[PDB]
This record gives structure tokens, C-alpha cells and sequence, in this order.
């Protein structure tokens, strides 16, 4: 800590101006700890003033705040604890853990910035990752080393898709994932520690394959803003160092907007539309661009993003909606219909879908599923007035199928015991493939609508309607 | 630290050469910045409130806002003829 | 060792300047810098920081200049010294650009070695005078038939591309590109159309598709991305189609073609947002600038086909909006709507319905028309424009009791929209439009059924290959169809037909 | 006249003093005697603090004017209607701003100019000559303008030395040269 | 409300036209929801309660389709029965 | 293999901070005295090529 | 010579720093000594502390601080003459056109006030046309504002042209086309055609004037633009007599060029972004386009809709300046009538019976009567049958489409473009030509031969020759 010390000389909110004395030049972006009986209060340097004064945003509550308050300078970004003890552990914004396990093993250091890899660093993906959850994979197949995006409702199993998500893709892989909560809530939180500490990912004697850092929202909006970062040098330590992909997840990037803009205002930099930060943009694009599939080690990045009042046409969803590989909305009426998953099929789209790419028949039975579906969303209207009765044939048999492929969607999930009380299933691409095809060409045109309802593959479909014509 | 009307370098040089009265800043003003129809006087200390003011630009004003040791005067007519 | 290399390079830097405009940092805050110095500075300077990074300098006040530096704050601090370059932007235009990916400084983000080019010119130049530009007699074909024939493309035209978030919108670009990799193998350099494809917000990792995709069809060999990624500095992303119009000045200078493909503006806009709310520069409608508009007028101006005493050469545009809901009455499209020469606008219903592409015709327009239209393929393909016409209204009359001339319609209808869609990535040869419009037009496919269209479509080709390359390349190298062709053409067509 | 705008900060107020001192050519006078009351109101720690504070009146403004005008007896009485200007305008702050501006404008008009040798450590007599030799033989000065330079030790330039004046600058930091060293032995 | 609502367990939305129709206390079910909360009532209440929710949804699009005065299919109106009792 | 490569990375990055260690020595040194002094008469040299 | 030295370049608004009482006015004209020859900065305000702030007309390309500046002291004085017929001319009032320094005796201030109410003349006049559409069902005002709308493609240029050649019959007047936020391609275009069509024929006689403002130009000099040609104008009309007619395109883009001057001046914006003194600025174009004891401007405005609303703010704004408004409709054109005027929605607030007399107001009102029953009649006669006309409802059917294949005349500039000689009828013979057709004088007369040729006299003739 060098003996640049300062005092503080605004308390107005977390912006906090220090005023370091002459012959003695702080540098943007470096960590102020001021002793505090809330230990050190971490202020990142974001501005210059000049006149050795600058103005800094704090991480941690300003309450009690003494007038010329003696603020040591440790420089630099902060710098948190890296090792593989990270993973198993919740960790706070300023690298401790908040399971109290200890402190994290401090093998390597590493700031929370870090700058995105170059043009020329990047490896394209072009692997599908598997999902077991028939709609997606069909629909919007998802790819390793992706950038995955879950827009959907508020919590309207946004968590248990990805708590799906976590039972089945990252307990599958090897390598490590990291779960990080940008502004969640510690009922929340809670919830998700109790359940992967019952899921056995967190392991609290030997390793997890998963590392936590859960920022909550209580925490002052700065510290809300950079937590992201941290959670993103961890990946970068396992990415590249440790070498291992990483199967990302991070809760909700809305609250990373969110937090920014309210930290734009408070440095009184004028926020742009609808209130998001002048530098919205550049913000989402470094934190984007970092993430990425690098030769050291791919990223796949699953990211939660809260549609504010369903509407993604709001800057800063749209925003965000470019810089996603794999989109997915997750939808309240499909939930409501009673269709688990709560997902939108049309409004989900993955960037692989292409007919090579996905293979011609996956392909090819997607675009009849597509024409299905949209044929039927067409009918709709005309049901809505003239009704079903006077609508082909073929045009009703393609609304039997697609009622059918409405409810052969609807597939339980593990994780929604704790909702439904009914077990998930996992299907193989292949079968999926398969399945799909057989209702297209009719074969299951004999089979009732509830037995499709609720069930998982081609055997489960048939088996249902064994149980129901017993 | 912030602006005043007194920071006008010609104020201010009379006011430091030890001049600051005599009528000027009584029963007429000088005009300093000008422009969107409305001018910044210095002086005009005998003023009444809304009343006509005829500049030496041709042109007459109503008194607006009568401020401390400036008026802004709004000027019926255009800055064409106006400095 | 690589160590005693590296330092090799740092030992061959000791070189002093007596600077001649030095400033010292007052504050920096917000990647505003505010400068104390700097007095011989001339508006828009390149100005180098002891962190070495580089900055313009939009704001000259008196007292400070107030820099905005293309560079990160990680690395800027209070009190350097600013030097000054003590030129204004400039980045290097020349020949070697081609299959070069560069960022806007002119660096190749593909570190491919050192660019090959002739100068370094400003990127501020001004648009050609109207005594300086003269008719664009010349069509482009993009190897999309619907493209090439509902909405003629011409060179040194410009044209928007204004459509749902990239819902392909990429993809539509790219087809023009690989029908160019034909054309660029033509020896006229009318032909020769050395692209630019400018990728402003688009991440590396997109790009780096792009550029794989490029390298797989081999169309590097005359594209250049000027690439203004999501990482990179929102003034390089600002300046970037300025820059990239540069490029292309020495093409069109040189009187040789080209095709620059802005991808997309409207982030550039934002960009330009971001600067001018940091620098304090008044927000206006959308709270995008108020001279964004100026910005976009100026750049969409340059490119343009320039008169016969100006070497008969251009600089052929196709700018890509991207409308985030359509909203055409966005205040950045509205601008540019004005400004261009056409728009493209895709349709979201299309693109689900299996459009893909899934442009929308109706909302689809040429303002040049069939002066950048090849004759043939005006002749065959005048009927199509009135078909299609007739079958949108006819298409909501698709829904009980209807009659036979309406069914007439439907059936001619459905059948030319189901021909008029292309699989991503497949561009064609106008002599190869022709003939498949023709049928359509003439009604010999909309009398087979629809789904055999498509089956119908390739063994046509394949069978007018055989029967007649002789009438193909008869159709590519005469380029008007005379009566005698069109009899030998609906000959071919009906014996195809048949079978 | 100004000889040389030096844009606001109450050096629009020194700028004013300035033309209308050297219209009444009482600006090297005006110099002493502000740098003389300047001194020992520095020297008084009450107006080496107080002054600086906005604690004051109005009435209390005046009166310490009234009791700097105790301090010294005349020389130049447009520094001392200065003084009336600038505490009622309440900027008292800003004195010592307003007196360094009035300098520079004086000496500018002398025709005298300042820098500097900001360098790591104290430079040899030779050095100095060399240097002033050498700015002179430059057409950096060229004379008609005198040379002062003042050499500084700063030890945060870890070693060479920095020329300032004119804004013309010769930077030999061997800190900066170090800095770029790193980077290179960091890729 | 777009802060609160991100902090929040539940959302319990009320309509005042619903209460106007005569549900008063009124209560905007479409968009009642417990964003967390889902167990916390008694066990034999959520035995009986279980369907309620799929009534009512059928109900709500069943009832949409009712408004327009096109003819109902008597599996529509077991569903507008039901809903409405 | 990976940490076969990492070392050769650490290793550049030790040789970093083995520079730093010679830098404190060069400004321990009379390096400090002599070539502060080399740099003086060679900006004259410079300021003098002006 | 009063000289500044720029203190600020902040944007394109440059801060001049003048020797004392050496101090501008607002509305002067600054020259920027630059290798690029000059840079003409209008100084519009006085900054006070010898300072300004000023606007550009040219574009600012690099600029050290310090440049001196000299003062021309007043509002740019742009060339006039009857010699500075058929010369584009830029904003700064020099030559585009390239055939040199511009044939000019005078050259005055682009600034100036509008007529006193004693130089308004008391009464109105109407002009005329050959297109007897538009002196029929919207009359021609002699002074007036009628505001154009239907783009190009319709042949909004070759109807443009059609003035041109009409107030060269009409009156041998003069015209200046100034095209604010004008496409290049447009420009090119629009010279070219010019020259093609002889309105403006280099070696020939060039009676038009082009003032050309592309939407690269500086948006200050997007505003100055039209004040240039106005005054042109005001040299024809003071100094020859005569009238004009003042082509300006979108005024969309006067009004946003001058939505920016407000902006980057930090004038707070007024509604939907538009000036604050929007419309003062309208009010000194169009009043000092009057018509005068000595002469009268007359002028054609392009409106390009904002959005289509005609409830934002500058259409309204327009409307109150037009005393007509034409109308043209694609589908006229497509019906093959050029004239592609939509009939019914061309309104002139000049068709009262004192105005254009009671005789032409009452077949007016008929012809408008004819085509309002024709269309409502068309809507049912269609859906019910065309054999459920009665023998009056057919009289006025067939009324309406003779009179609507009346309505083709072709025109002399569009002779190349129907490919048919032009026919133009003069305002006498206009009210007579509606007389007799409505008096089914003439309704012996069929579809074709009322098809593709002006007046009633010329109809007897094409009714023998369609016969024949």
C-alpha cells in the first residue's frame, strides 16, 4: 500500500472523493482500502479529478463515513484469490469466501480485470452441446464453448431451467462451471447452496465441480456492477491455466445493466436511453468479448437476462440479444398453457441450426416442425373467428399434430420435483431426432393428446398411451 | 470560481483603475453579451421594473429580469443592428 | 532467446523529440481527457500519449482540449504528457488491402504481416461533385435472382439493407460476395469489385465465422473487412466507415469498382451516442446526436459512380441497418431512408415461415431500377414483378368459396415465391436467372406441382446444361435475348416440362 | 494590454490589473508589493489559513482588508482596489492565483521567460550553462525573451532529466523508458 | 415497479376492471405469481388446489374465444361452465 | 504438455520481475550518477542537432 | 481589416477572439483564411469578452487555434445578375458549375428583411398553367406558396420541369431550383436533365438558376441556402420586375438542418426536436416571398412528411405559409394521366367565386361534384354491377372518365417522356373547357379522343381523328 493516503472530502453516496496530497499521483482503476470497522472499505478509482483528488465508487455501505477520513492506496485493479479451492465455495465481490470455509487457496492472485482475448486468439466453436431437453435441442441445438443467453420471466424457473442445466450438462462434463449471481436474492441463493450441496456439484469435503460467487442485491450498486468481472477472471484462471472448459452461468445480466446505469448516473455521466449507461454498449461488449472460445480453453457461457416487462425490444435486452450466440426466451403463456418448458419455440433460436450443421434429416424435420407450428399459429386466428370447421382436413390433422408436438413438449424435469413432483427425462439426440419425425409422418396420430402430455422420448409416448388404454 | 458580471475584463479594469460610478451604472447601462433577443446589461441600477429601455442600437427593450448588477433587457426587435 | 529479440525492438527505441506542442493530463475521468497544451493542435489531430495511445481531438477549448482518447483508461493517468502526432487522421489506402482483415488504425487484427498499401490518406475527404459522377449504367448481380431482378443493383449505387437483427442479415451480404468471387475472375475491373465489408459492433468471435467463411469460399482474395469489433473503442468504431471509405476512394480513383457493405450503422450511431454524451456534446432525437445525420449524409455521399472524365470508376454501397423492431420510424432510419437510393426490408413472418431468405418484396425498393438491371433478365422478369403483385392481395384471399381465376392466382402464385427462395450460400449466374424466371413467368412450372418445383428447379439447370450450354453461355455473352433465343428458350422449357 | 491571454481563473482579474498597471507602468512595483504582502500574510498563519477560508464576511472581509493595508503603506493603489474587487467578490482563494498570472503577464512583457529542468537529482553548474548555451544556440530562444530555468529534483523521474519551456519539451525519463522495457519483457 | 418487482418473491397483480366485474377484493390472476413461492400452503391444500390453476388458464382463452359471440363447441363450454362457477 | 508450455510462460514472466530486481540495481548503482549524465550531455548533443 | 484569432473549435462552432471594439455583428460573415481557400463563418452571437460564437457554412478540416479571420461585415453577399441565369452556385455563393467565376455585375447580402406592409399588396393573383388541372381544381396564385407533394417517380421532376417551361410561356419569367439536402445522384440527374430538356442549355440560353445544397453540406449551410436563391429571386422581382417561381426540395431538411443550428448554438429544442425560432425563420422566407408593387416571387415547396405526420409540428407550420397545396397521386399516373395530380385532394384556398369568378368557381365546384358522386358512385356500381347505373348515374360516370382522359394533355417537357409534343391550355380556355363538357355539349365526343390532348378546341379534332 503506497503512502499515497488521501481524505476523504465528499461523502454525497457511494461516490466517495478522496483527496490524495500533492506529489503523489493515483491511477485509475487501482483499489483504495480505508480501515473501517467494516474492515477495509474498497474504493475502485474511476475518475481523475486532478489536484491529486479523485472520485471513486465504493463497494461496500458509506454509512459512518468520518469527514477526511485517512484512505490508503493498494493500486491496482483488485485482486482476488485464484486456486481450485475456489471451486466449492460462495465468494463476495472483494474475493472472501461467504460459506466461511476459510479463505480461498491463494495459490495465484489475479486482478478482476482482464481485457479480451485478441482476433487472432480465437478458435471458432462448431461442437453442439446436448441439453436433454427435447425442444431446445431440436430448436435451437445449443454448441460448445457458446454464449447461451436464457432471456425469460422473473424466476419463472429461469433458475430451474438452469438448475436442470446443472444437473444434467455440467455434473456430465469434467471440467469446471462457475455459478454467479449478479443481485440475486439470499432466499435465493440459499436455495441454490442447500440444493447443490444436495446435488453433490458442491462437494464441501473434496472438490466441486462448480464454484460460486454469489453477489446479492443488497450489496451498494458498484459492488453489484463488479462482480461480474471477478467471476469472469476465475474462468479466465480455469480457461486458460488450468486449461479446462469451463460451462459458465451467470444470474442476471439485466441487474448487470441495471447496476451500471445506476453507477453512470452517480458519476454523473448522462445516462442514454431509457436510462442505461452512456457506455452501455462498450460495457456488455467487453464483458461479451471476453467471454469466448479460446485455444486454451472453450467458455461456454449460459447467461440469465430478465426481460424488464417482457419487452426485449428495451435497449438493453436488444442490446444484449447481438452479442449472444444461442438465444433463448423463456415465456410465461407456454408455462401457463402448462407446457414445461416455459420456452418459446419460435422466439428460441440458436445460431446452429443450419441444415449441414444440425444434419439434413434434424434439419429438415425441424423446418417441418417450424411450418407446423407456424401453420397452426396462423390457424389460430382463423379458429378465433371462423372456427375449426371449415379448415381442411389437412389442415386439421396438422393442427391434431401440432396440439400433439404442444404437449409432446411438455417433458417433466428432475428440478421440477421440488415444483411438479414429477421426474425429468433425458433423451438422446438421436432419439429426439426420431421421435420428432414419427409425429410429423403421423405414425403417433392414434396417440391421445395426454400421452404425449408430460412424457419424454418415443418410448415414453407410446408407454403413456399403453398406460391409458389400460 | 464562477462566473459574475463583474469578470467583464472592461468592468473590471475600471473597477480596479478605482471608477465605478457617475450615471453609467445608474441611468444607463452598457450592453456585454447579446444575442437570442435578449441582452445582458451592466448597469441600470435607476431602472424600473417592466420598463421601455431604448438602446443606442436603434432599439428599444422591455426590462425582464432585473438581477444583481445586470439586467437582461428583451429587445423588441433584431439583433441585426445590435453589438 | 525470445527475450533478447524483444528487447532487440526496445533497444532500437531511443529516439528523443523535442516536442513542439507538449501537454500535460489536468484530468482524465470518463476517457475524457482535458489537456493542458497543445496550442498548435489542428482539429481532429492524431495525438500520441505517454501511454502511447492514440486520440482526436473534437472539443478545442480554450484553456484545455479535451481529447478522446481510442485507447483504455487501464493504461492512461493523470499529469502525461500528450504528444502531439500533429496530423490528422489518416490510414494507409492502397492495393495490398485486398483479403487483409485490419482494424481501423490499419492493423491487421489477422496480424497477416504488414499492409501492403500505396499512401496513407485522410479518412474526413469529402464525396464526389455532381460534375464529378455520371449515370450508373452498370448492373451487379448478388447470385440471389430475386435480388437481381425485383430489386436491380447497380454499382456506385447505393442502397439500404434495413431488416430484422441478424435474421440473416449477415447472410444476405455474404451471397453478394460470392457471386463477386465470379465476377472478380472477370478481367474488367467494372467486374473487378474489390469488397469491403465493414463489421462495426459484431464481436471477434462473429467475425472470425465470417472470416472462416470468406477463407472456405476463397473470397478473400479481394475483400477487405474493416473490422470495429464489440472490444474495440467506440471513436475507432465511430470513424470506422469513414476509414473504410478511404479504401475504397483508391479503388474508385483508380476508376476500378468496388462494393463497401456497412454492417451496421446503427451501431456506429450509438457509438457516436456514447462520445457525444461523455463529451458533454448535445443528445438529440433517440438520444442519438443531433449531427448524426450529418455523419451518415457525408459518408453515404462518397460512394457513387463517377463520371466519365472521372475515369469511369466507383465506389458501389450497400448500407445494412439493423431495425431492432422494424421501426423504420427510428430516427437513424428514417435519416438514412432519405439519403439511400433503395431499401431492402426483410420480414420476420417470412423468416419463419422457412423465408430465409426472407425479404420482403413489397417493402423492398429500387430507385435505379432497371437502368443497373440486365436486359434479358428485365424482359423475363417485367411479368414477375405483376404476378407477384397480384398474388400478395390474392394471398389473403386464400381464406373458402373462391374462384377459379383467383385459384389461378394461388396456384402461379405459391409456385413463382416457392421458386424465388435460395438456400443460404448458394449464389448463381444471371444466364441461370433467366431461364428459371422465364418458366415461371411463362407458367410451365406453375403448372407443375408445388412440391415438385424444387426437384424440378435442379434437373432443369442440369438438363438446360446439357441440352443447351451452348444457349447459357449464348444468354451470358449477348445478354439481350433476341426473339429467336426466347423461341429456343420456351423450346428448351417445354421439352424440359414434359419430362 | 495583455502580452499574453492567459485564460480566466481570476487571471482574467490579473489580466485586467495587468493592462491597466502597465498603462500606468507601475507593474514591476505592483509586483513587489504584492509579492511583499503576499509574503507576509503567508507568513501570518491566521491569513495563511483564513484567508483561504470563506469563513469571512462581508463586514469581517473588510475589515481584513483594512488590516493588510496595515501590513504595508502603498505601491500601486490598483492592487490595493484589487483587493477591495476581489473581497467583495469574495474570491480571496484565489489571490496568490491572481498575483502568479500578473507575474507571468509582467515578465512576459519584460520579455523573460521561465522553465525548467525537472530531472531526478540537482544538475552540475556546466550542466546549466550547457543547457542555457544550448536553448539560446537552439532557435528555441531566439532571443529578445530571456532564459531563467529552474531545475527541480523530482525523484519520481527515476533517473535523466525533463527540459520544459515554451512548451517544448525534451524528455529523457529513463522511468518511462523503463516502463516501455517491461511491457515488451511482459508480452 | 420495474425495481421492486426484480426484488420480490411474488408479484400479486390486482385489477380494478376484475373488480368492477365483482371480484372485490379484486385480484389480477394472469398475473399473480410467486416467483420463488410455491410450497408454503397446507398440505391438503395443495392436494385439492392442483387443476385450479388449469381451469382458470383454459378458462381465461376459452372465454377470449366466447367474446368475439362465435358458436362454442360443447367442450368449450364445459370449460366456460366450469371456469365461471 | 500444458504446463510444459505454461512454464516456458512463467519463465518469461519470472525473467519480468529478475528485470525489475536489475533495474533497482542499475538505480543503485553510479549508473545513476554516469549515465543520468550520459543522457544529459547527449540531449545537449540532441537539442544542439536542433 | 478587422482580423480575430480562433479561440474554440468546439464542433463546427468557432469562438473568435476580436481586437477590442473590433467586434462583429450578429448575421456577419467571417472568411477563415485555410488552404482550402476560405471558410465562411457567420457569427450569430456575440459571446461577449470580444469573443463570438459562430456557425459554418464550410466544414471545419483541421484548424489550428489562432487562424486570423477577416470580417466581409455583413450577411454573405452572394451574386446577382441576370447573368447569374443558369449558374449552379454553392452555398458561399461561387461556382459549382464549373464554367468559372460566375457572370455577376452585383452581389448582394443573403440577410434581408421582409417587404413593409404597404409594399404587400393589397390584392391577390392568380397565375396559370397550361396544366388546366391545377388552374381549375387548385388555381395558380401570382405571389403564392403551393406546397408539392408526391416524390419523384411520379415525374415530380418532369412536372417540375413542366412549371419551367410553363413560366417560360406564361410569362418569360425567370426560376431557381435550390434542392436542400439534395442526393448527389439527384444533382447529376437534375443537371443533366436540365440541359437535356434546353431550361438550362449551356450554349443555349439557361433562364433557371441551380442552387444546389447536398446533405454533405454543413447543416448551417443547409439552412442559408434557400435565403440565397430567395435572393436571386428578389433581384428578378425588384430589379426586373418580374416573377419567379422558387423550387425548394424538402423542407423536412430545413427544418432539421435547422433543428441542429439550434442544437449545436445549445438553444434548447423545441418540440420534436425542431428550433425554437422554426418558425420565425419560415416567416422571413415567406414573406419575403410576396408579391410586390413591382413584382412577385411565387413559390413550389417539397414536403417531405416527417413520419407521415401531419400533426408534427413543421407540416403544420408549413400549411399556415401554403396557400395550396397539389397533390399528386401515383395512381393518376398509372391511369396514364399525366397530369398525375390526384384531383380531389388538390385544394387551393384561391378557388373562392370572387377570387377566380363565380362562373369558374361553379364548374369547378361541378367538376368536384362530378368526381366526388363518380367515386362514392364507382364504389357501388362496382360491387352491385355495372348494369345497375342509371341514365343519370351514367352520365356522371361517363362524365368522370371523359373528364379524366380530358385531364391527359401531354406536356411540352414531357414529350420525350409520353413520347408525345406538349399541349398546354391557356386560363380562359380552361374555364371553357369544362363548361361545354359539363354541359354535355361535348359528350358526343369519346374516352380516347378526351385522352392525351389539352383544350376543347383540340378535342374536336382528336375526336374525328380516334374515329378516323
Amino acid at each position: 500500500s503506497t503512502p499515497i493516503t488521501g481524505k476523504v472530502t465528499a461523502v454525497i453516496g457511494a461516490i466517495v472523493d478522496v483527496h490524495f496530497e500533492q506529489s503523489e499521483l493515483p491511477a485509475i482503476l487501482n483499489a483504495l482500502e480505508i480501515k473501517t470497522p467494516q474492515g477495509k472499505l474498497v474504493l475502485e478509482v474511476a475518475q481523475h479529478l486532478g489536484e491529486n483528488t479523485v472520485r471513486t465508487i465504493a463497494m461496500d455501505g458509506t454509512e459512518g463515513l468520518v469527514r477526511g477520513e485517512k484512505v490508503l492506496d493498494t493500486g491496482g485493479p483488485i485482486s482476488v484469490p485464484v486456486g481450485r479451492e475456489t471451486l466449492g465455495r460462495i465468494i463476495n465481490v472483494i474475493g472472501e469466501p461467504i460459506d466461511e470455509r476459510g479463505p480461498i487457496k491463494s495459490k495465484l492472485r489475479k486482478p478482476i480485470h482482464a481485457d479480451p482475448p485478441s482476433f487472432a486468439e480465437q478458435s471458432t466453436s462448431a461442437e453442439i452441446l446436448e441439453t436433454g431437453i427435447k425442444v431446445v435441442d431440436l430448436l435451437a441445438p445449443y454448441a460448445r464453448g457458446g454464449k447461451i443467453g436464457l432471456f425469460g420471466g422473473a424466476g419463472v424457473g429461469k433458475t430451474v431451467f438452469i438448475q436442470e442445466l446443472i444437473n444434467n450438462i455440467a455434473k456430465a462434463h469434467g471440467g469446471f462451471s462457475v455459478f454467479t449471481g449478479v443481485g440475486e436474492r439470499t432466499r435465493e441463493g440459499n436455495d441454490l447452496y442447500r440444493e447443490m450441496k444436495e446435488t453433490g456439484v458442491i462437494n464441501l469435503e473434496g472438490e466441486s465441480k462448480v464454484a460460486l460467487v454469489f453477489g446479492q442485491m443488497n450489496e451498494p450498486p458498484g459492488a453489484r456492477a463488479r462482480v461480474a468481472l471477478t467471476g469472469l477472471t476465475i474462468a479466465e484462471y480455469f480457461r486458460d491455466e488450468e486449461g479446462q472448459d469451463v460451462l459458465l452461468f451467470i444470474d442476471n445480466i439485466f441487474r448487470f445493466t441495471q447496476a451500471g446505469s445506476e453507477v453512470s448516473a452517480l458519476l454523473g455521466r448522462i445516462p442514454s436511453a431509457v436510462g442505461y449507461q452512456p457506455t452501455l454498449a462498450t460495457d456488455m461488449g467487453l464483458l461479451q468479448e471476453r467471454i469466448t472460445t479460446t485455444k486454451k480453453g472453450s467458455v461456454t457461457s449460459v447467461q440469465a437476462v430478465y426481460v424488464p416487462a417482457d419487452d426485449l425490444t428495451d435497449p438493453a435486452p436488444a442490446t444484449t440479444f447481438a452479442h449472444l450466440d444461442a438465444t433463448t426466451v423463456l415465456s410465461r403463456g407456454i408455462s401457463e398453457l402448462g407446457i414445461y418448458p416455459a420456452v418459446d419455440p419460435l422466439d428460441s433460436k440458436s445460431r446452429l441450426l443450419d441444415a449441414a450443421v444440425v444434419g439434413q434429416e434434424h434439419y429438415d424435420v425441424a423446418s417441418k416442425v417450424q411450418e407446423t407450428l407456424q401453420t397452426y399459429k396462423s390457424l389460430q386466428d382463423i379458429i378465433a373467428i371462423l372456427g375449426m370447421d371449415e379448415l381442411s382436413e389437412q389442415d386439421k390433422l396438422t393442427v391434431e399434430r401440432a396440439r400433439k408436438i404442444q404437449r409432446f413438449l411438455s417433458q417433466p424435469f428432475a428440478v421440477a420435483e421440488v415444483f411438479t413432483g414429477i421426474p425429468g427425462k433425458l433423451v438422446r439426440l438421436k432419439d429426439t431426432v426420431a421421435s420428432f419425425k414419427a409425429v410429423l409422418e403421423g405414425k403417433y396420430d392414434n396417440i391421445p393428446e395426454h400421452a404425449f402430455y408430460m412424457v419424454g422420448g418415443i418410448e415414453d409416448v407410446v408407454a403413456k398411451a399403453e398406460k391409458l388404454a389400460a | 470560481t464562477k462566473a459574475q458580471p463583474t469578470e467583464v475584463s472592461s468592468i473590471l479594469e475600471e473597477r480596479i483603475k478605482g471608477v465605478s460610478d457617475e450615471a453609467n451604472l445608474n441611468e444607463t447601462g452598457r450592453v456585454l453579451a447579446v444575442g437570442d433577443g435578449i441582452a445582458r446589461v451592466f448597469g441600470l441600477n435607476n431602472i424600473q421594473a417592466e420598463e421601455l429601455v431604448e438602446f443606442s442600437s436603434g432599439v428599444k427593450g422591455m426590462a425582464l429580469n432585473l438581477e444583481p448588477g445586470q439586467v437582461g433587457i428583451v429587445l423588441f426587435g433584431s439583433d441585426r443592428l445590435v453589438k | 532467446e525470445v527475450s533478447s529479440i524483444l528487447e532487440e525492438r526496445i533497444k532500437g527505441v531511443s529516439d528523443e523529440a523535442n516536442l513542439n506542442e507538449t501537454g500535460r493530463v489536468l484530468a482524465v475521468g470518463d476517457g475524457i481527457a482535458r489537456v493542458f497544451g497543445l496550442n498548435n493542435i489542428q482539429a481532429e489531430e492524431l495525438v500520441e500519449f505517454s501511454s502511447g495511445v492514440k486520440g482526436m481531438a473534437l472539443n478545442l477549448e480554450p484553456g484545455q482540449v479535451g481529447i478522446v482518447l481510442f485507447g483504455s483508461d487501464r493504461l492512461v493517468k493523470e499529469g502525461e504528457l500528450v504528444k502531439r502526432t500533429g496530423n490528422i487522421v489518416d490510414v494507409p489506402v492502397g492495393p495490398g488491402l485486398l483479403g487483409r482483415v485490419v482494424d481501423a488504425l490499419g492493423n491487421p487484427i489477422d496480424g497477416k504481416g504488414p499492409i501492403d498499401a500505396a499512401g496513407r490518406s485522410r479518412a474526413q475527404v469529402k464525396a464526389p461533385g455532381i460534375l464529378p459522377r455520371r449515370s450508373v449504367h452498370e448492373p451487379v448481380q448478388t447470385g440471389l435472382k430475386a435480388v437481381d431482378a425485383l430489386v436491380p443493383i447497380g454499382r456506385g449505387q447505393r442502397e439500404l439493407i434495413i431488416g430484422d437483427r441478424q435474421t440473416g442479415k449477415t447472410a444476405v451480404a455474404l451471397d453478394t460476395i460470392l457471386n463477386q468471387k465470379r465476377w472478380n475472375n472477370g478481367s474488367d475491373e467494372s467486374k473487378k469489385l474489390y469488397c469491403v465489408y465493414v463489421a462495426v459492433g459484431q464481436k471477434r468471435s462473429t467475425v472470425a465465422q465470417l472470416v472462416q467463411t470468406l477463407e472456405q469460399h476463397d473470397a478473400m482474395k479481394y475483400s477487405i473487412i474493416v473490422a470495429a469489433t464489440a472490444s474495440e473503442a467506440a471513436p475507432l468504431q465511430y470513424l470506422a466507415p469513414f476509414t473504410a471509405a478511404s479504401i475504397g476512394e483508391w479503388f474508385r480513383d483508380n476508376g476500378k469498382h468496388a462494393l463497401i457493405v456497412y454492417d451496421d450503422l446503427s451501431k456506429q450511431a450509438v457509438a457516436y451516442r456514447q462520445l457525444s454524451l461523455l463529451l458533454r456534446r448535445p443528445p438529440g432525437r433517440e438520444a442519438y446526436p443531433g449531427d448524426v445525420f450529418y455523419l451518415h449524409s457525408r459518408l453515404l455521399e462518397r460512394a457513387a459512380k463517377l463520371s466519365e472524365k472521372e475515369g469511369s470508376g466507383s465506389l458501389t454501397a450497400l448500407p445494412v441497418i439493423e431495425t431492432q423492431g422494424g421501426d423504420v420510424s427510428a430516427y437513424i432510419p428514417t435519416n438514412v431512408i432519405s439519403i439511400t437510393d433503395g431499401q431492402i426490408f426483410l420480414e420476420a413472418e417470412l423468416f419463419y415461415k422457412g423465408i430465409r431468405p426472407a425479404i420482403n418484396v413489397g417493402l423492398s425498393v429500387s430507385r435505379v431500377g432497371s437502368a443497373a438491371q440486365v436486359k434479358a433478365l428485365k424482359q423475363v422478369a417485367g411479368s414477375l414483378k405483376l404476378f407477384l403483385a397480384q398474388y400478395r392481395e390474392v394471398a389473403a384471399f386464400a381464406q373458402s368459396d373462391l374462384d377459379a381465376s383467383t385459384k389461378q392466382t394461388l396456384v402461379r402464385g405459391e409456385r413463382l415465391t416457392q421458386l424465388l427462395k435460395q438456400n443460404q450460400y448458394s449464389p448463381l449466374a444471371t444466364e441461370e436467372q433467366v431461364p428459371l424466371i422465364y418458366a415461371g413467368v411463362n407458367g410451365h412450372l406453375d403448372g407443375i406441382e408445388l412440391s415438385r418445383i424444387g426437384e424440378f428447379e435442379s434437373s432443369f439447370l442440369s438438363y438446360l446444361k446439357s441440352n443447351h450450354n451452348e444457349l447459357l453461355t449464348e444468354i451470358r455473352e449477348k445478354g439481350e435475348l433476341s426473339k429467336e433465343l426466347l423461341a429456343s428458350l420456351k423450346s428448351a422449357t417445354e421439352s424440359f416440362v414434359a419430362t | 494590454p495583455p502580452p499574453v491571454r492567459l485564460f480566466g481563473v481570476e487571471g482574467t482579474y490579473a489580466t485586467a490589473l495587468y493592462q491597466a498597471a502597465a498603462k500606468n507602468s507601475s507593474i514591476d512595483a505592483a509586483f513587489q508589493s504584492l509579492q511583499k504582502v503576499e509574503s507576509t500574510v503567508k507568513k501570518n498563519p491566521k491569513l495563511g489559513h483564513l484567508l483561504l477560508n470563506p469563513a469571512l464576511s462581508l463586514k469581517d472581509r473588510n475589515s481584513v482588508i483594512d488590516a493588510i493595508v496595515e501590513t504595508h503603506k502603498n505601491l500601486d493603489g490598483y492592487v490595493v482596489n484589487l483587493l477591495k474587487v476581489l473581497s467583495e467578490n469574495n474570491r480571496l482563494g484565489c489571490f496568490e492565483k491572481i498575483a502568479s498570472d500578473f507575474g507571468v503577464l509582467n515578465d512576459a512583457h519584460n520579455g523573460l521567460l521561465k522553465g525548467t529542468v525537472t530531472s531526478a537529482e540537482p544538475l552540475d553548474p556546466k550542466s546549466f550553462k550547457r543547457i542555457e548555451k544550448a536553448l539560446s544556440a537552439s532557435k528555441l530562444v531566439g532571443q529578445g525573451k530571456s532564459l531563467k530555468l529552474e531545475n527541480v529534483v523530482k525523484p519520481e523521474i527515476k533517473g535523466g532529466l525533463i527540459v520544459e519551456l515554451g512548451d517544448k519539451t525534451v524528455d529523457l525519463s529513463i522511468s518511462t523508458k523503463i516502463q516501455k522495457l517491461n511491457k515488451v519483457l511482459e508480452d | 415497479p420495474t425495481n421492486v418487482i426484480s426484488i420480490t418473491d411474488g408479484q400479486i397483480f390486482l385489477e380494478a376492471e376484475l373488480f368492477y366485474k365483482g371480484i372485490r377484493p379484486a385480484i389480477n390472476v394472469g398475473l399473480s405469481v410467486s416467483r420463488v413461492g410455491s410450497a408454503a400452503q397446507v398440505k391438503a391444500l395443495k392436494q385439492v388446489a392442483g387443476s385450479l390453476k388449469l381451469f382458470l388458464a383454459q378458462y381465461r382463452e376459452v372465454a377470449a374465444f366466447a367474446q368475439f359471440g362465435s358458436d362454442l363447441d360443447a367442450s368449450t363450454k364445459q370449460t366456460l361452465v366450469r371456469g365461471e362457477r | 504438455v500444458r504446463y510444459e508450455a505454461s512454464l516456458r510462460q512463467l519463465e518469461q514472466r519470472q525473467l519480468a520481475k529478475s528485470v525489475i530486481s536489475r533495474v533497482q540495481s542499475e538505480l543503485g548503482n553510479p549508473k545513476f550518477q554516469e549515465k543520468v549524465l550520459q543522457q544529459s550531455i547527449s540531449e545537449i548533443e540532441q537539442l544542439l542537432s536542433k
